[PDB]
């Protein structure tokens, strides 16, 4: 049935502005402070979106908060890549309507290499001809793609939920495909794409952590929730206590 | 909680 997709389309977050003053110079401090503010603003929408996902409330409340705190980077990068693909044909990084990165900003932000990887991800939506439905299901699955090595409060409930979202992705593929071999090829492609998000998120996790530690010395502002989650949960990822769930080796 | 701000917003 279209119920699952009806829900995902219904809860998809709308446009979010960074509040960036485009009249000011493209300095490291200004660009990163605006990216951080955008992060806080998007985090609010990720929370509301997540709480409205089918079966999400079945997870222990502490696990609900944990998975959002571990996966927000990947979720936001994936969504930004989609915005960039649909808006500027992946030509530039469309973080927000008021915060679009060109080559100069990529350099000034001091994360040019990471921006290059994000652009590559954005382009994949075009090369693979990802449909809005495939994008929506893949994004939902990203929320359930990173957990503690020791497990969650109620790991069994999480494993069941994750399995159901993989099932939904399989269904969206089999929707317009009679041949099973073509379905297998598509599923391989989509899982490969999903895996590719993790190394990018990891580089950004490292970058934002190092930035938070020296933020006072570089005049970069971090909103309250961002500073909280980056100092408490991000280090768990960087130290290996929390790891992404990869489909492929 | 180590993330009191996030938790407060989430719990609302
Ligand atoms: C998630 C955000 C903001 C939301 C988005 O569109 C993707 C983008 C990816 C880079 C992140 C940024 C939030 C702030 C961060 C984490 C900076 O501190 C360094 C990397 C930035």
């Amino acid at each position: 049935q279209p119920i699952f997709l009806n829900v995902l389309e219904a809860i998809e977050p709308g446009v979010v502005c960074a509040g960036h003053d485009n009249n000011q110079p493209d300095s490291f401090a200004a660009l990163l402070s605006s990216l951080n503010e955008l992060g806080e603003r998007q985090l609010v929408h990720v929370v509301k979106w997540a709480k409205a996902l089918p079966g999400f409330r079945n997870l222990h409340v502490d696990d609900q908060m944990a998975v959002i705190q571990y996966s927000w980077m990947g979720l936001m990068v994936f969504a930004m890549g989609w915005r960039s693909f649909t808006n500027v044909n992946s030509r530039m990084l469309y973080f927000a309507p008021d915060l679009v990165f060109n080559e100069y900003r990529m350099h000034k932000s001091r994360m040019y290499s990471q921006c290059v990887r994000m652009r590559h991800l954005s382009q994949e939506f075009g090369w693979l001809q990802i449909t809005p439905q495939e994008f929506l299901c893949m994004k939902a699955l990203l929320l359930f793609s990173i957990i503690p090595v020791d497990g969650l409060k109620n790991q069994k409930f999480f494993d069941e939920l994750r399995m159901n979202y993989i099932k939904e992705l399989d269904r969206i593929i089999a929707c317009k495909r009679k041949n099973p071999t073509s379905c297998s090829r598509r599923f391989y492609q989509l899982t490969k794409l999903l895996d590719s998000v993790q190394p990018i998120a990891r580089e950004l996790h490292q970058f934002t952590f190092d930035l938070l530690i020296k933020s006072h010395m570089v005049s970069v502002d971090f909103p309250e929730m961002m500073a909280e989650i980056i100092s408490v949960q991000v280090p768990k990822i960087l130290s290996g206590k929390v790891k992404p769930i990869y489909f492929h080796t | 909680s180590n993330t009191p701000r996030f938790k407060e917003y989430f719990m609302q």
